[PDB]
DNA sequence: TATGTGACACGTGCCTGGAGACTAGGGAGTAATCCCCTTGGCGGTTAAAACGCGGGGGACAGCGCGTACGTGCGTTTAAGCGGTGCTAGAGCTGTCTACGACCAATTGAGCGGCCTCGGCACCGGG
DNA sequence: CCCGGTGCCGAGGCCGCTCAATTGGTCGTAGACAGCTCTAGCACCGCTTAAACGCACGTACGCGCTGTCCCCCGCGTTTTAACCGCCAAGGGGATTACTCCCTAGTCTCCAGGCACGTGTCACATA
């Protein structure tokens, strides 16, 4: 589960605000739902392009497809910065 | 670790394991888990930011499932993605 | 009164949804005044929806060769129908 | 009295429909598709929550339709129109 | 002689029927336990009830020293009898029944229960439900010194909410009154011992580890542990005035309709086909009309042997007590009695406490002609006194043998001059044999702390011989009927 | 009139002209990306899908207007249709 | 003025095919706005699919995939 | 061939090759292509049956794309499967 | 690479005199391909949810029961059972 | 009226897949256990549902009209069918080289579990 | 509206145990990249002819309500079912070891239909 990571990212945005146990499970299920949707879209995108290897390009396209217009523009900006920092 | 190099709080190794164990593709690139964990980190921080402001309006320190349900209805982009869901309690 | 004939049978399971329940459900949506046939209409709509979801859940349970229906099967059926539940 | 009762049910979140009649109805409906079935409590709870959410959405659409027709009181024709426009007519 | 002398020395407030020798020992043990401060459990049998000893001990405690408030928890059908007995035997003692609606309970507390400690505090006799509901609200304020919990089988499970509510309340000393001390297990026994003695028993694993030659050593070791805590006085050991008890299990053959239903046909449905399947099949089909009582007794169930026993009891001229586990079978019996014309009186959960008291009073009255009295296994099967009826019959047999023994011994009380007769009905070649074997194993466990006979059917001569009770004032295995010996 | 309704329902040709629809599609695509070309089959599919969606929306708003006891459709009818459908953005 | 390319008789014939007897004035602007929104969404999706495959021009397969994910299946293209 | 042995006109081998080439799973059972060929054959037979009846009502000897659209709309079961399906003509 | 011959054969079986055109043939082929892709995807998702690498006939039967609504599902599972029985025998 | 036209049935060389058989090993069917949870009903109270009333807010039927939409004709602007011509861009192929996976050790991360505490309860009133 | 302590009860913090990530190292199969190949999408001048636009109008219609009258709502009774409490069993969820056979591929083989020119004929134009 991502319970400790949800708690850590919450303290970064809101140090004083606390989260309930039920709210932690819902946030964990919400992250797992987004993870399955992005993984499923990247797999379907790989089959359509006849590409066996998935990369950051397919994940970026799956993000721009699932997420709305305003929400995807902010996710791609952070995703591109993470790759350049990792490489 | 690999997660500390990119600066992401979410585990990049756990995401890489789920992609390989989930057999979504034969080969998973090295940049896919680092890119996927960054998208999951921003979406989680965006919901907790709106849910934290909802709990602040009700003068409640603990975020309850009722506060999370009120955050997804206000934002349009969050409702476009999370419109079909139904939060319990 | 010795005979006590007729089991005094209980009402139909579809009639278990009482009028105050439908009234509260309409109030939550924002309905100010409710008519008479509204109760029967919502009973029929709820019956159709429950039939569909229960059929999907029973199919999902038959796929797993299990006798008891679990919450995961209901969640999968509802996600198939276009409404996902969180916290279950 | 009617306006105050809307604010109460919208603020407080609770299971409006009773659990036992809904469970009996679910079992009766499932008996037609397959016999000798058993239900988990979490499954029945999720079924009830989903049914109540769907009914609340249908009631919201019916109220919108009635307001569009310049009538405060909802009618079965409003529910039929909402069902036909939503596309779930079956 | 000596019993009348010690009765005035032990408790002078008691004015009425002088207590006997067993009650003398009981009150002496209770006084010694109160002096030493160790809580005890009374495991007296159904006969020779310890309620008189307990109210005598309470009156003795009220006579000298402190007059603190006393609380008594007992089933609903029992609190009325308890109040009647404490008002008849012990005079000048206030007693109120704290059972009613919310406003009724509030007004009763405001009128009869002073907020501060008063000299004349009426003894409250509440039920399980009202006590569980009011332990936190109104009962938490009143400091209760001595508490008495009748029918300790209610607190058998370790996870009862009533245990939590009682733990929420502050008790100085506790008392348990159980007809049967333990069930066919050790977990509930450990739970009862922990509730009565918190410092002695602390973990169930220790008691489980503590409990041929090896099996004889472990039972003798556990016996010496609880001996000072439990007091057991058998009916036949002390009291010799009451006649002996005979428990005869009559077996009826499976009818044609029962055999057809079994061939067409889990355990609940088998038991339904076993006992009175007529109304059950009728309700499953959906027919509003009911078949005649003659058609029912001819087609389904053991109603043939039931009517044989009924006419035998009519010839013997003695009141009979029938016990049914199911309200459906109870209503079947009531409808059969109403169709036959005999007066019927049923004690059930739907019957209120006032109607229950009225019906038991009419039954105890000798002028009443209601020989057939219907009683449930859950309600009325424990705590009520019915000495006018000598013969008792059990249509169904529950899993727990303690409840069956309680229901069978309800009529077998002190002062019943007529000999008691216990009859058990169980159809052969069914799951009834299995449930009787389970109950037999359970009663064997509680005690340690043939096939052709069950196949055959009882004849008219056998019915007459079993109705003849001259031996109480017959072989151990007869055709169609077997008698069990303790 | 009623005769014009039966003629258009019987015919299957594309009512919207091709050149204005293509110009509109190109103008809309110029916003998301620059220097893009379009295939004729793609433009035809876009036109067919848009015409089908408009016909469905027109059926829905006609039904809504009939429910309101009005033969003439109003923009509030289309608003209610889009609100019940959920496609409002 | 490309949004104005959809002329009034075109919308009138489209409403006649759907079964509308009488049309108002604001219906034209409302339908133009709805069509603009729908085309914007579909074109955004198709441009995404085209940029995935690193192609300059958009093909009919991308439009078909976009319509399929939007819930409308098209056959013959 | 397996098609003639199972009494199905549709090719069992061609469907078996598509399941393996599509990489839908690691391994594919032998009973899957023969079971899948029967479902695809029955659905295609029912569509052509209702579409052929529509052509006979319109006195047309050849099935046109307009006839297929009328068949899926008149049938309630076929409309729910395809959902919002827009034919080319 | 298409089911044109098999579609023509099943059409001649259900309707000897009726002859399908080229556009309707392509539409039927696309519809069959869409149904096959939907069934294969549903079977793959069902196998992945249960962590089953091999796709058996039960997976296809459950996918048919889930996708096809109404009497279509029952008729299709009956046809599939008959076909798999004839193949195994 | 009639024709000729592209749609429809056909051999034909083929040409790239199905089937005909040995295999071999890892996924699937199956005998046994346990104890988590479920089905049924009895007991009681207690808030929740329902039957009967008066009446006042509200759904509904009809009218005069005065804003806006359907219909027809001379007309003007743009859809479109054709034609040339250039060319960015789609698409298939040998490649060779940086990038994904298993495996042996590793060493520290978080899941499993224990204990105290302190934001938020509720109290029944004024 | 705040009131004193109160009573929970999930949150903080710590601990130990350990199976999940990581680094050093080979590789042989996936991919970015220079070339070309032949094909389609870019714009526009020329004619024009069906299609689009606005003024006139006159008549079906949207809107406010006027009267009605009936169909809902709220409150005093009560009366009937949920529900938490609870006894006991037993079908069935969940897991491990086992052994069995079937699904993946390679050597091969012989026929299915796919690209293309052709004789003809049911409308569908005229
Ligand atoms: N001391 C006594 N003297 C006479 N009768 C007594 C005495 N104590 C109890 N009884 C009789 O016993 C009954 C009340 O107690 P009982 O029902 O035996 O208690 P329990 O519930 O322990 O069986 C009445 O019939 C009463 O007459
Ligand atoms: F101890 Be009870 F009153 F039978």
């Amino acid at each position: 589960t991502y319970k400790i990571y949800i708690f850590k990212v919450l303290k970064q945005v809101h140090p004083d605000i606390g989260i309930s146990s039920k709210a932690m499970g819902i946030m964990n299920s919400f992250i797992n739902d987004i993870f399955e949707k992005l993984a499923g879209e990247s797999s379907k995108l790989a089959r359509y392009n006849k590409k066996p290897t998935i990369t950051s390009r397919e994940i970026q396209t799956a993000v721009r497809l699932v997420l709305p217009g305003e929400l995807a523009k902010h996710a791609v900006s952070e995703g591109t910065k993470a790759v350049t920092k990792f490489t | 670790s690999r997660s500390s190099k990119a600066g992401l709080q979410f585990p990049v190794g756990r995401i890489a394991r789920f992609l390989k164990a989930g057999k979504y593709a034969e080969r998973v690139g090295a940049g896919a888990p680092v890119y996927l964990a960054a998208v999951l980190e921003y979406l989680a921080a965006e919901v907790l930011e709106l849910a934290g402001n909802a709990a602040r309006d009700n003068k409640k320190t603990r975020i309850v499932p009722r506060h999370i349900q009120l955050a997804v209805r206000n934002d349009e982009e969050l409702s476009k993605l999370l419109g079909d869901v139904t939060i319990a309690n | 009164g010795g005979a006590k004939r007729h089991r005094k049978v209980l009402r139909d399971n579809i009639q278990g949804i009482t009028k105050p329940a439908i009234r509260r459900l309409a109030r939550r949506g924002g309905v100010k005044r409710i008519s008479g046939l509204i109760y029967e209409e919502t009973r029929g709509v709820l019956k159709i929806f429950l039939e569909n979801v229960i059929r999907d859940a029973v199919t999902y349970t038959e796929h797993a060769r299990r006798k008891t229906v679990t919450a995961m099967d209901v969640v999968y059926a509802l996600k198939r129908q276009g409404r996902t539940l969180y916290g279950f | 009295v009617a306006l105050r009762e809307i604010r109460k049910y919208q603020k407080s979140t609770e299971l409006l429909i009773r659990k036992l009649p809904f469970q009996r109805l679910v079992r009766e409906i499932a008996q037609d598709f397959k016999t000798d079935l058993r239900f988990q409590s979490s499954a029945v709870a999720a079924l009830q929550e989903a049914a109540e959410a769907y009914l609340v959405g249908l009631f919201e659409d019916t109220n919108l339709c009635a307001i569009h027709a310049k009538r405060v009181t909802i009618m079965p024709k409003d529910i039929q129109l909402a069902r036909r426009i939503r596309g779930e007519r079956a | 002689e000596t019993v009348i002398k010690l009765q005035n020395e032990l408790c002078p407030l008691l004015t009425g029927g002088q207590l006997k020798s067993y009650q003398l020992k009981g009150v002496k043990w209770l006084i010694s336990l109160w002096q030493n401060g160790l809580n005890g459990i009374l495991a007296d049998q159904m006969g020779l009830g310890k309620t008189i000893q307990t109210i005598g001990f309470l009156s003795h405690l009220k006579g000298n020293g402190l007059d603190g408030p006393y609380l008594v928890i007992a089933p609903l059908s029992t609190l009325s009898n308890w109040f009647n007995e404490i008002a008849r035997f012990t005079p000048s003692i206030n007693a109120i029944i704290y059972h009613g609606d919310k406003n009724q309970r509030d007004e009763l507390r405001r009128k009869h229960m002073p907020k501060t400690v008063g000299p004349k505090f009426p003894i409250v006799i509440t039920s399980y439900e009202v006590a569980m509901n009011d332990a936190k609200r109104i009962l938490r304020h009143y400091p209760w010194k001595y508490v008495v919990i009748d029918e300790g089988h209610r607190l058998k499970n370790h996870k009862c909410k009533l245990l939590r509510e009682l733990k929420h309340l502050k008790m100085d000393n506790k008392l348990l009154l159980t007809g049967t001390p333990l069930q066919n297990n050790l977990s509930e026994l450990w739970s009862l011992l922990n509730f009565i003695l918190p410092d002695i028993f602390t973990s169930h694993d220790e008691f489980e580890s503590w409990f041929e030659k090896r099996r004889a050593q472990v039972v003798s070791k556990l016996h010496g542990i609880l001996r000072p805590f439990i007091l057991r006085r058998m009916k036949c050991d002390v009291e010799l005035s009451l006649p002996r008890k005979k428990e005869i299990i009559m077996y009826a053959t499976m009818t044609d309709h029962q055999k057809k239903f079994q061939e067409h046909l889990l355990v609940i449905q088998l038991r339904k086909n076993c006992n009175h399947p007529d109304l059950l099949q009728g309700q499953i089909d959906g027919s509003y009309l009911y078949p005649p009582v003659e058609e029912i007794v001819g087609q389904c169930g053991k109603f043939r042997l039931l009517e044989r026993l009924l006419v035998r009891l009519f010839a013997n001229n003695h009141k009979v007590l029938i016990f049914s586990q199911w309200t459906k079978l109870l209503d079947i019996m009531d409808y059969y009695f109403s169709e036959k014309g005999f007066e019927v009186c049923r004690i059930d959960g739907s019957v209120k406490l006032d109607e229950r008291r009225r019906q038991i009073k009419d039954f105890s009255d000798e002028k009443s002609s209601c020989s057939i009295f219907l009683l449930s296994t859950r309600a009325g099967g424990l705590g009520i006194n019915l000495t006018a009826a000598d013969t008792c019959i059990l249509y169904d047999s529950d899993w727990n043998p303690q409840m069956d023994l309680q229901a069978m011994d309800r009529c077998h009380r002190i002062g019943q001059t007529k000999p008691v007769h216990v009859y058990r009905l169980s159809t052969a070649q069914s799951i009834e044999t299995r449930v009787l074997k389970r109950a037999y194993s359970k009663l064997k466990l509680e005690h340690v702390v043939e096939d052709k006979l069950i196949q055959t059917d009882i004849s008219d001569a056998d019915l007459d011989r079993l109705l003849d009770r001259s031996d109480l004032t017959f072989p151990v295995k007869g055709p169609g009927w077997e008698v069990v010996l303790p």
